[PDB]
Order: C-alpha cells, then structure tokens, then sequence
C-alpha cells in the first residue's frame, strides 16, 4: 500500500490549511486513517484518527477545537483494493503548529491494535510566518 | 443479531468463525421444468455430501471446527496468525492457498489413518 | 511457533460457477408452463453483504444462455400436441379483398374423410403469401412451403408474459448488484445475496424493450465495447414511454376440420372498413427521452453530433420492431421514432403489419401459424429500454449515427439479468492455529 | 413393538423405542423421484444433527436452558402425561427458535474448546 | 498407491491406505445420467448408514463388543493380517458377513440402553 500527501505551503498566522492524503493499493474503508504531527519543540503528537467505514473519529483533546477530519468515498480498482483520500483541516494556525504532518494507515481490521499507523506517507512541511 | 447467509463474507476470518452455523445450515435447503428441478435436487445432494465425505475421512465429522495433527508449512503461507485471523477475509485466504488445498487435504487424511491405527494398537495392548 | 492446520466448516466463501437453474412462480394455459414451477416464498429473503466488492460481467453471464434455451424449449413444448397443418400447403387462387395488406384466397382443403374435399375461402395477410414462380399473378402459395411445415398454435394457450423467478440449487447462491449507476460490468460496491431473481417477464421484442425494469435515477448505457460499433448498445430508461397499439380490423374467425382430431382457424371476414394496424408514441415525451439518451451518448463520444437513423434494411424481422399483442404478431416501422438529430447546444403514428406465419428464433426448418384473433385488438405497453447499433468505418470528427435493433435475441434477457451472478458456496476451508488435536490413550 | 408403535405411548415411554424408529418407463421415472426424495429427507435430519454436534446419538443433551414461555409444564406433566404428537403441537411455533439456539450454543462451545487447546 | 493399489497387499499393509478408497466413492439420456448419479449416492449412504447403526460413524477403524466366533474362521491373527489379502478374506467369510452385521447392530442396541442410564 502507498500513501501520498499535499505538498508543503506557507501560511499566515490564524490561516486555515487543508491537507489531502491520497491512498492506493489497499481497501480504503478497511482501515483507520491516522494523522500525526511532529515538531522540533514537541516531538511526535497525535491529532487523532478517522474511520472511513463509519465516519467515526477520535480526536485528541489538544486538537478537538481546531482539527476537522473528512474522507472521500472509495473508488475500487480490484475486488480487494481501492483508491480514495482522507483530508484534514486545521484552523487558527499558530507558529507553534509549524512542523511535519503525516498521514498513516491503520494496522489491522480487527483485534486490540487496529488503528496503529502501520504505513506512513512521506509527510510534508507546514510553515507559518507573518 | 445474525448477519444472515454469507453476511460474514466481508468479515475477518476470526469474526467469521462466529457464524459458521449460518452457512452450514441450508446447504440442502438453499415436462421441461420438472426435469430441471430434479437435476437441481440431485446436484444439491452431491454438493453437500462432497464436503461431508471429506470430513468423515478426516475424523472431523460432527464438528464445525476440527483441530488436526498436521503442522503448518511456511511455504503455504509465511503469515503470522494476526496477519491471517485479524486482517483477512476467508475469500482472500482461499486464494492465497488455492494451490495447496488438495495437498493439505491429503496430509490430513494420512494423519487420520495413522492416528486410528495407533489408537487400535493402544487398545490391543490393554 | 508451532502452528497446525485447523479445519473449518461453514466458511462464508464462494467461487464463480455455472449450474442448472430452475423456475419459481407466484401461485386456460400459458406457453411458459409456469404452473410447473415451484411456488415462490411469500416472504423472499435478501442479505446485504457489507465489505464485499465483486466483479460482474453481464456479457459473459451464462444465466442468459440458460434463459434463452428455456424460452425456446418451452416454446416448442407448447406446440407438440398442436395441429401440423401439413395439408394446408396448397396452390391458392387469390383476388383483392372487396393497399394489398390482404388477399382473398381460395383452395381445396382436406376433410374429415379421406375421399372428400371442401372448398375454402379465407383472408390472408400479404406477408404470408408468395406468388407461384410462373408469375401469372392469380396463383399463390404459403411462404413456408419451400422451407418447413407450420405448426398451428393451440387457441387455448396464451402467449401473455408471466414473471419467472430464476432460482439456484441449494449450495449455490445468486449475487445481486445494487449500485445505482451500474452499467452491468466491472466492480460492484453494493452486493447482496438472494436465492432467486426478481420475477422476469419473458417479453419478446425486436427493437424496443417493452415492459421491463426502469433505471432508478439516470439513463444507463451498456455495451461490451462502446468504441466497437459492431457491439450492441443497450439503453435503459429512467421513465417509461407509453406506446399504444391497435388493429382496427374487426375479424370474424371461422374454422374447418382438416382431418380427425385437427382443425384450421382462419379469418372468414372483416366487418367495417379495412384499416392498417398502427402504434402511437407521444411525440413530446419521446423527444424528451431521446434528448436524455443523446446527452449520455455524447459523454462517451467526445460531444460529437448525435444522429439517429432508420434500420439498415434486410429482413422484416430485423428491420422492424415486433411484439406480441392480443396474441397477434405485429411488425412496426420505427423510422418515425429514430429520425431525430441532436446537438451539443401530439403523437407519432407508426405503420404496422401483421404476419401469421412466423419464426421467432430464426431457426431453419421451423415455423408457427398464429390463429387469427376475433374482434378488435387494443393494448398498451411501456418502452423501458432501447437496442441500438452504430455506423462504423468513419473517421469523421463531427457525426455519429445510431440505428435501432440488432441480430441477437439474447440481448433482451441481458437487460434484466445484468444484476445477477451465480456462485458456488464452498463450506470447507483450512487455516493455521495454535490448536493441536488431543489423542485418546 | 415396531415402527411408530410407541406413537400412542407417553413421551417418556417412547424413549426406549427410538432405536427402532431411527431405522428407515412411467414407473421408472416415479421410482427415480422416490429415491431422491428418500435421500433428501434422510440427509435433512442428519444435517441438523451434525450442526448441533448431536450426530451419532439418539438422545443428545445441549447447553440451551429451557424457556418457560415455550412451555410452563413440569417434567412430569410433559414426559408422563403427553404423547410426542401432542407435544409437537405445543411447541410448533417455537421449534425453529429452539433449533437456532442450539446451533449458536454449539458454535460457542467449539470456539471455547479450540481456545482451551491453544493454551495447552 | 492409487485407488485400490493396496488390493493385492496384506490386510495389515492395506490398512494404511483406507483413506485412498474411502474418497472417490462420490465423484432420454438425462434420466439415465441421473439414475447413475443417484446410485452412486445411495451406495455411499448405504455404507454410512451401517456405520451409524454400528456406532462406528466418523471412524475408518471401529472396534466393537462382538466376540469372534471361531467357526467363522480358526485362523490366527498373524495368519490373517500378514498372510492374506482383503479380497481373500471376504471370500472366506462371505457366508457369515450378514450374520456378523446383525450381531454388531444388536450390540449397539444394548449399548444405547446402558448409555441412557
Ligand atoms: C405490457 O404490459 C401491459 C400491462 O400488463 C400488457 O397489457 C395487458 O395485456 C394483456 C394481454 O393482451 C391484457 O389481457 C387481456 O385483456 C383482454 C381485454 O380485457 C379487458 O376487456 C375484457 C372484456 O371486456 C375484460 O374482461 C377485462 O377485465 C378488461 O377490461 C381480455 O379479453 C383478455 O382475455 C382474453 O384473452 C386471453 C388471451 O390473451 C385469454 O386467455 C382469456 O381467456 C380471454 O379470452 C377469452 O375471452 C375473450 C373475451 O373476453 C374471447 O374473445 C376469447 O376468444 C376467449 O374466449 C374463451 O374464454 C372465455 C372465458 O375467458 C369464454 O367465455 C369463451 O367462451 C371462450 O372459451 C386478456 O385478459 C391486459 O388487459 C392488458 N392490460 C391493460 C391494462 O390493458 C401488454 O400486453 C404488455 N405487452 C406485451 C407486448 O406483452
Ligand atoms: C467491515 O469493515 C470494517 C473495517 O475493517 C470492520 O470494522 C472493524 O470491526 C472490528 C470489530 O471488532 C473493530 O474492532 C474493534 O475496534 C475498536 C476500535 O475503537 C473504535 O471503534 C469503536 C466502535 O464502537 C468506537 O466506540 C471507538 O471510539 C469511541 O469510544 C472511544 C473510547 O471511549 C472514544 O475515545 C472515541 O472518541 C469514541 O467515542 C473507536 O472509534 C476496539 O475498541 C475494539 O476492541 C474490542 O474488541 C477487540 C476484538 O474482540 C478486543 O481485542 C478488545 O479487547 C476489545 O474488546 C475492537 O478492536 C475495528 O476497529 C473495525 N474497523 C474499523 C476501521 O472501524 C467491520 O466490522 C466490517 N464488517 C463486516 C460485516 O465484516
Ligand atoms: C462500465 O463501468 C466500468 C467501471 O467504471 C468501466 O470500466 C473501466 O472503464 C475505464 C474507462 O472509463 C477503463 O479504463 C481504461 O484504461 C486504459 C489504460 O489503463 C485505457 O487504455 C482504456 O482506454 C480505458 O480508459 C477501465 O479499464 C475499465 N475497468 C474495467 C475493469 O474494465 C467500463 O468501461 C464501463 N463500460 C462501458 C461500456 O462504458
Ligand atoms: C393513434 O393516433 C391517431 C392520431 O391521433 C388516432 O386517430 C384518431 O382517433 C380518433 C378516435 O376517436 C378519431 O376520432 C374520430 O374519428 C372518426 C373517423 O371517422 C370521426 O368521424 C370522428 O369525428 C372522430 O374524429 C380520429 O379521427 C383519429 N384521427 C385520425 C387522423 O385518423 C388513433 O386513435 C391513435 N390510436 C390509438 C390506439 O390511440
Ligand atoms: C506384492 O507381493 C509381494 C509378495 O507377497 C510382497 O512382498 C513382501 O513385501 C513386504 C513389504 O510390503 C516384505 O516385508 C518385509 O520383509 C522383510 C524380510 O524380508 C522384513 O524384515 C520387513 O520387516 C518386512 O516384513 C516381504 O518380505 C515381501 N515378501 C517377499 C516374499 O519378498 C509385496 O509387498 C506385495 N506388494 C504390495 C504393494 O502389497
Ligand atoms: C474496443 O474496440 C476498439 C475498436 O475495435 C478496439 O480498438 C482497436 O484495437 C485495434 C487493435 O489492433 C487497433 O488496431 C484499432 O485501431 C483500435 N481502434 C480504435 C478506434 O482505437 C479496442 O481495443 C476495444 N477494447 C477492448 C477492451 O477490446
Ligand atoms: C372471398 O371470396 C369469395 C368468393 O368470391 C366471396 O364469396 C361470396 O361472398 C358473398 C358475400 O359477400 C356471398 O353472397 C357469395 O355466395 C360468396 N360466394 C361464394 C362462392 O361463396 C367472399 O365474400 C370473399 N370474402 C370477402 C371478405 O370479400
Ligand atoms: C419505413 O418507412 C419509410 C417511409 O419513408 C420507408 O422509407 C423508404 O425506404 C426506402 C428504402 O430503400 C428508401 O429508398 C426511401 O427513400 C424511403 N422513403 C421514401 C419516401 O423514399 C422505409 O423503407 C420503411 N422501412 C421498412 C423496413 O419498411
Ligand atoms: C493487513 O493487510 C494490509 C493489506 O495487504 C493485504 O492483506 C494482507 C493480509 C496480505 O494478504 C497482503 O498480501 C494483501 O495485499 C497490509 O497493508 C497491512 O500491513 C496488514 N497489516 C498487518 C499488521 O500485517
Ligand atoms: C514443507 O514444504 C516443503 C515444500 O515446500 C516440503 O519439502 C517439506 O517437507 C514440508 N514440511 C513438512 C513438515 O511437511
Ligand atoms: C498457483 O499456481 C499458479 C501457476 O500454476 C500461479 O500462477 C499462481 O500464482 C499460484 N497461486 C498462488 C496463490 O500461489
Ligand atoms: C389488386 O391490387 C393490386 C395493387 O393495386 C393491382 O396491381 C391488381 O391488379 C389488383 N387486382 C385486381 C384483380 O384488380
Ligand atoms: C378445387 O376443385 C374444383 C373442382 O371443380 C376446381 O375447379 C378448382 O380449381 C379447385 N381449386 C383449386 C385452387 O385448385
Ligand atoms: C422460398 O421462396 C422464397 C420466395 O420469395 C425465397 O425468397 C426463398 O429463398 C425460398 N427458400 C428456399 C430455401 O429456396
Ligand atoms: C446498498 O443498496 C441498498 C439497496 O436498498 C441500500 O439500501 C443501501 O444503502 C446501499 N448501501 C450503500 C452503502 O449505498
Ligand atoms: C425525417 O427527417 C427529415 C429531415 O427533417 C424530414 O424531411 C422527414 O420528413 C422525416 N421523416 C419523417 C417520417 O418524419
Ligand atoms: C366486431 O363485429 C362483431 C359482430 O358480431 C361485434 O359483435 C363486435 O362487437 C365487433 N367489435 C367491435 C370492436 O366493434
Ligand atoms: C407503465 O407505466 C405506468 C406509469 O407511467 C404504469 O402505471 C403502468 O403500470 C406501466 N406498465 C407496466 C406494464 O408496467
Ligand atoms: C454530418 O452530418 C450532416 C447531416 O446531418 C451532413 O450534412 C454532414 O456532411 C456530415 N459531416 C461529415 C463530416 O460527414
Ligand atoms: C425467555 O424468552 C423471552 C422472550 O422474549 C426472553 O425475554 C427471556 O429472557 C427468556 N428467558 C430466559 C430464561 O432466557
Ligand atoms: C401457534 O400459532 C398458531 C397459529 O399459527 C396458534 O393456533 C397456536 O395456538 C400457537 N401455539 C401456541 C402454543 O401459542
């Protein structure tokens, strides 16, 4: 499976940004899509996850008021694979939010650890400046 | 709360094991037209018995789930149990081992015959 | 770790398979012999399959082949007890009836007794009549005489379509595609399982698909290959277009004995003015329908000008639209329907003719004589889809041309069976577990 | 006694005879249909027993609790005061429900037995 | 190996191949074809019904409580298992086979009565 993301762009403080995550080679609806942030002053941090199957999402308390996650309807390629995309929107950007943002694929369809980010996209840089 | 017939087909293999009885039941239940109906009835019987013939030979008859003494060969699949039971449908799994299905069946039959031979000998020694 | 094979029974899997299907039907006889069918379940079951995507291909669907063979086999079964009409192939003397749609013919027919003959006067449709090669113009023969014996349809057996539910043998299942935009091929996201199909009426027609299912939201155009003009294009309409058909002629039907156990039915007279049979399609509704079809065709053809045209010529059975109404077989000129041109930017009356000697499946050596139906026939039906073909051989970047009909009768069944696929259920499967069998003693 | 000889006897009395009853061109076509029909009925009952795990036994205890709504009768009222024919009428609307519960219990039992073996 | 490849082998040696023959017992003219298909099923089921009656269902080898009658054969186990084929063995007891089958059925009937207690 493979994941790719929207390219890096510069934003003003308070601006919104939307990051796409196109996927292929696996069934989109079978796995959770995770979003994870890394910054130099914080290290890795979860922004929560969304299930394309039910539309349910679990947002981390830090991001509940600033992050919205949505998904596209999957388009099949083979009986066992499909294409589709997840999107994340961040509002009220601050300089503290600068860093690399990653899209990642859930680990299992069942069991205790289904949402773990087994596959990661390359990730892209978000920059904030006035 | 049942998913209905084949409702589990899209489920993971582990989840699907919950519904085996749904599929097991109705295998028998679900003039030009008259002959076609007769052929349909005979065919359904042959279909049902084909699988039962294998189970009786394997010693698995009367059971929905039957453990055996035949070791798994990594060449049939190198997947871990989590990769199989929690990440696959049975439809996907059958394709992965489609070339080995008959090989496995013969190994099960050989193991059953040796087991019964040994059980008899253990009783003869008593 | 040490893993062992474990046997599971009742595993929810399937593989594509071809198996004999049998009819079921909802609880004076009919050619389809639906009374022989298994009664339908009063509460049919359907199971939605979540997380299942499956490949469908209506063009390779063998349910079509079985239905086609069933329809022919039943047709023949209905004719086995019926009158052979072998004595009917005689020299006819014919004159004009007191347009040449009809001729008044005279012949010496056989009787109950071998040593006796009777003179018979009868009206025949010109389509059933062939001049003697001597070309005197006063003598004729029936068209079948150099080809086949004609079996008379039994007058007590109806040709009316009755819905047939196709059911698969136990241990097999029929998958149904529910996708709203489904074109009959490719992957279907919404898949469900049924033991039987929805009831399908065995409607036989040549250019327009009558009394079939409707598309739920949009017009769906289906083809094995749109770019290849040779392939038939099946168009399913969202809305029905009402077509009304009438035979104004008031027939008086008479009958004579041919021999012991046999009788011949023929039109002895017509009451009132003789008038040509015709069908009516509302013009405004039809033009709306064609526009919507053209809009969908332009999507596949690069927004080229869409031209509709009349049939290519050749035999009447192909070049005209046909249907069974009132037990009579009609052939109608559809050039009034397909004469439009469309760009990116009252009623239509279709002349019809009636033919009593037919060969619906185009089989060599076969023929049927429909008996005339007394009085005046009127009926109504819904156009629910179109059969189109395309003119190839052109590199033009402006025009595309479409024409009604096609050579293959099997394509009618495809318009209803595109949703369905037959699969075999395989209850056994094997997968590794940590479980090891215990051995007694 | 004989085949169905116990039919007028009480349900309890009948239990001894289950072993006995456990057993058992135109004309040629009818015989073919007769042969197929006999096979379908034999297998129909065996199919249910195999799923229930009761195969090979005339009497098979299960883990499904009796629901008093199916019958409020005591065991003495059922086993000694009724024929099987009378009993069949009393539970005619619940028989399919009971069958499904037996099947669900069998699948849960085998799943649990598998897990016990995995731990050994 | 192969179907009936053991037929000429000693009865003891042949027992290693029982599964080879246990499998493939299953798998106008339309009537003729159905009669043969039904016949194959009836013979398969006939044998399975006997095993169910004997309490031997699901087993390739099944021990019973019926004692061997020396009048059926006086041969030692070593003579029978290592010096005979199954084809020869069936001929020696061909006239006692139905008697043996009835005795097994009677023994199961007694066992069922005991299990009920
Ligand atoms: C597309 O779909 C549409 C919608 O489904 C289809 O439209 C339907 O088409 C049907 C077939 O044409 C049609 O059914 C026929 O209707 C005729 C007219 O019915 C109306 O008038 C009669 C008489 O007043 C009313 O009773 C009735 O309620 C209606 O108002 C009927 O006459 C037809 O029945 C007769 O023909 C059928 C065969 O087609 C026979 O099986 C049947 O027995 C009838 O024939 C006998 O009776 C007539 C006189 O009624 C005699 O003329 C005839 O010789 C027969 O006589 C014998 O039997 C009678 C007893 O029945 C006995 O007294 C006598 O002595 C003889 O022994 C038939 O019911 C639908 O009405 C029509 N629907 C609509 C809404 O219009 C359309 O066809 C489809 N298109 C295609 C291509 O399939
Ligand atoms: C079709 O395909 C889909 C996708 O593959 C299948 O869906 C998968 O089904 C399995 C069924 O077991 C799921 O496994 C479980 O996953 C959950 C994950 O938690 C999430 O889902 C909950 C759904 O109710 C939801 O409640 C959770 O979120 C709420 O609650 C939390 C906690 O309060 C809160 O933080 C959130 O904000 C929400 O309010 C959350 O979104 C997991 O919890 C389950 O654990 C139990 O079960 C396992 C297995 O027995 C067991 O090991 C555990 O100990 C525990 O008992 C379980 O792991 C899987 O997540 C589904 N996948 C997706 C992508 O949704 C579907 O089943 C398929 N259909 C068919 C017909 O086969
Ligand atoms: C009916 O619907 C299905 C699903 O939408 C259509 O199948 C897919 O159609 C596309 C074209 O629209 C095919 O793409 C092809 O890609 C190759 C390059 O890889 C290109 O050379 C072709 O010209 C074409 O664009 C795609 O393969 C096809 N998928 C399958 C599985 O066949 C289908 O075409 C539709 N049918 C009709 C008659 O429109
Ligand atoms: C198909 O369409 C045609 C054209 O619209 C229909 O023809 C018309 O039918 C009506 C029926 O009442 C005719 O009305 C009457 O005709 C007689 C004829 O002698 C006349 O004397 C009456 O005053 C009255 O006008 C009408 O004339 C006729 N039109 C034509 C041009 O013939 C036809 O009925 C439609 N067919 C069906 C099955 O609906
Ligand atoms: C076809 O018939 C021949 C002759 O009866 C069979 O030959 C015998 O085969 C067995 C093995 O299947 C030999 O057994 C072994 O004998 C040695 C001593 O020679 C002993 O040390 C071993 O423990 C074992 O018992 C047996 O000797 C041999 N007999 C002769 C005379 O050579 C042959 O096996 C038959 N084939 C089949 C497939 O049944
Ligand atoms: C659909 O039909 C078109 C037309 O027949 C096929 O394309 C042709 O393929 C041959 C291959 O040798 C070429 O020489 C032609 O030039 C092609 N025609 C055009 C108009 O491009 C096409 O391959 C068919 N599609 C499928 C899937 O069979
Ligand atoms: C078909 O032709 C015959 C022969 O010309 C017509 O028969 C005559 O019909 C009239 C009534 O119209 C009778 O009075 C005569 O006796 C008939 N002649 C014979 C020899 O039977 C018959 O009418 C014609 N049919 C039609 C519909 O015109
Ligand atoms: C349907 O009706 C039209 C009415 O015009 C018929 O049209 C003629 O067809 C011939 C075919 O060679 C052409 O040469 C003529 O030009 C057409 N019309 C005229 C006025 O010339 C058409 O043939 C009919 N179709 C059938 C199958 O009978
Ligand atoms: C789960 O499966 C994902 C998709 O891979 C497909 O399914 C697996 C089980 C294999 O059969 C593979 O060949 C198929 O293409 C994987 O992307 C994902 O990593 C898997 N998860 C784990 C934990 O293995
Ligand atoms: C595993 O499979 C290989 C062939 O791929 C075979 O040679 C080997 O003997 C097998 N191991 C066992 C234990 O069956
Ligand atoms: C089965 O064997 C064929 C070659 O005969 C091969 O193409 C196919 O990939 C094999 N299937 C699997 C699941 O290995
Ligand atoms: C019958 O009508 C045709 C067509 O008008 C004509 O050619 C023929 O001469 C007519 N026959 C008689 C006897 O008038
Ligand atoms: C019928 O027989 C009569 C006998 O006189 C003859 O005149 C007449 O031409 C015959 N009709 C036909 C069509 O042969
Ligand atoms: C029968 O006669 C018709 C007369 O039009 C002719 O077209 C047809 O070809 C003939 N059939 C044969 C087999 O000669
Ligand atoms: C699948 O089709 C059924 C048809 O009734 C519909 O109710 C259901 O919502 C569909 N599922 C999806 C995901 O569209
Ligand atoms: C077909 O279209 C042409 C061009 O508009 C027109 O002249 C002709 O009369 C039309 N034919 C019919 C039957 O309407
Ligand atoms: C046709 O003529 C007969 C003559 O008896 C009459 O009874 C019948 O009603 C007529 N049909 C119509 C539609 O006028
Ligand atoms: C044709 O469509 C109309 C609605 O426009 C409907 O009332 C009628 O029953 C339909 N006819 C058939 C045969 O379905
Ligand atoms: C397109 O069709 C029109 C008739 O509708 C015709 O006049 C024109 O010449 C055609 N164009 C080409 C390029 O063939
Ligand atoms: C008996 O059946 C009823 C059905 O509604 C159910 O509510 C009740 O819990 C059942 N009792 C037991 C003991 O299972
Ligand atoms: C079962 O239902 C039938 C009606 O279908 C009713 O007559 C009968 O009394 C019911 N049985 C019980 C025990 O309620």
């Amino acid at each position: 499976g493979q994941l790719v993301q929207s390219g890096a762009e510069l934003k003003k403080p308070g601006a919104s940004v939307k990051i796409s995550c196109k996927t292929s080679g696996y069934r989109f609806n079978f796995y959770h899509i995770n979003w994870i942030r890394q910054t130099a002053g914080r290290g890795p941090e979860w922004m929560g996850w969304i299930s394309p199957y039910s539309g349910d999402k679990n947002l981390a308390p830090a991001f509940q008021d600033r992050v919205i996650m949505t998904t596209d309807t999957e388009v099949p390629v083979t009986s066992f694979t499909s294409t589709g995309a997840a999107y994340m929107e961040i509002r009220n950007l601050k300089f503290d939010d600068t860093g690399t943002y990653f899209c990642a694929k859930g680990l299992l369809r069942d069991g205790s650890s289904t949402w773990l980010p087994y596959l990661w996209g390359q990730g892209t840089l978000l920059t904030v400046s006035s | 709360v049942s998913l209905g017939f084949l409702g589990a087909a899209g489920s993971t293999m582990g989840a699907a094991s919950i519904t085996l009885t749904v599929q097991a039941r109705q295998l028998l239940s679900g003039t030009h037209w008259g002959i076609k109906q007769l052929q349909a009835r005979v065919l359904a019987v042959e279909h049902y018995l084909r699988d039962q013939q294998l189970l009786g030979i394997w010693g698995c008859s009367g059971k929905l789930i039957c453990c055996t003494n035949v070791p798994w060969n990594s060449s049939w699949s190198n997947k871990s149990l989590d990769e199989i039971w929690n990440n696959m449908t049975w439809l996907q799994w059958d394709k992965e081992i489609n070339n080995y299905t008959q090989l496995i069946y013969r190994l099960i039959e050989e193991s059953q015959n040796q087991q019964e031979k040994n059980e008899k000998e253990l009783l003869e020694l008593d | 770790e040490n893993l062992w094979v474990t046997v599971y029974y009742g595993v929810p899997v399937w593989r594509d398979a071809d198996t004999t299907l049998f009819c079921a039907s909802d609880a004076k006889h009919n050619v389809w012999a639906t009374h022989a069918c298994v009664p339908t379940d009063p509460n049919p079951q359907e199971i939605h399959l979540d997380n299942v995507t499956e490949k469908f291909n209506m063009w390779k669907n063998n349910m079509v082949e079985q239905m086609h063979e069933d329809i022919i086999s039943l047709w023949d079964q209905s004719l086995k007890p019926c009158v052979k009409l072998t004595p009917l192939c005689v020299t006819l003397h014919c004159t004009n009836v007191t347009r040449e749609g009809l001729k008044n013919c005279s012949f010496n027919m056989t009787t109950e007794l071998r040593d006796k003959r009777q003179k018979v006067y009868s009206l025949f449709y010109r389509l059933d009549i062939v001049p003697i090669n001597e070309n005197q113009g006063s003598e004729y023969r029936l068209i079948n005489c150099n080809t086949s014996a004609i079996t008379q349809a039994c007058p007590k057996v109806s040709f009316e379509p009755i819905p047939i539910h196709y059911c698969t043998p136990a241990g097999f299942a029929i998958l149904k595609c529910k996708d709203e935009g489904f074109n009959g091929t490719g992957l279907c996201k919404n898949v469900s399982t049924v033991q039987c199909t929805h009831g399908i009426k065995p409607v036989v027609s040549t250019q327009l698909l009558l009394n079939g299912s409707l598309a739920e939201k949009n017009i769906i155009i289906r083809s094995e290959n749109i770019t290849n003009n040779a392939k038939i294009i099946i168009v399913q309409l969202v809305q029905p277009v009402t077509i009304k058909c009438i035979r104004p002629n008031n027939n008086t039907v008479k009958s004579i004995r041919i021999g012991p156990g046999q009788a011949f039915y023929y039109t002895g007279d017509i009451i009132g003015d003789i008038r040509q049979a015709h069908c009516n399609v509302t013009r405004s509704r039809w033009n709306k329908t064609l526009q919507e079809v053209a809009e969908k065709l332009r999507t596949y053809f690069g927004n080229k000008t869409i031209i509709f045209a009349q049939s290519s010529g050749g035999d009447l059975e192909i070049t005209t639209h046909s249907f069974n109404c009132g037990g009579e077989f009609f052939y109608c000129n559809t050039s009034g329907l397909f004469n439009s041109t469309w760009y990116v930017n009252d009623t239509i009356t279709l002349p019809c003719r009636i033919k009593q000697i037919i060969n619906m499946w185009q089989r060599a050596g076969q023929a049927m004589y429909a008996p005339p139906i007394p009085g005046v026939i009127k009926c109504e039906s819904n156009i629910t889809g179109l059969l189109l073909t395309r003119d190839g051989g052109k590199d033009n970047n402006v025009n595309e041309t479409f024409r009604p009909g096609g050579s293959d009768m099997r394509d009618n069944w495809r318009s209803e069976l595109y949703k369905y696929k037959v699969v075999e259920i395989e209850p056994l499967g094997v997968a590794p577990t940590r479980c090891k069998r215990r051995v007694v003693e």
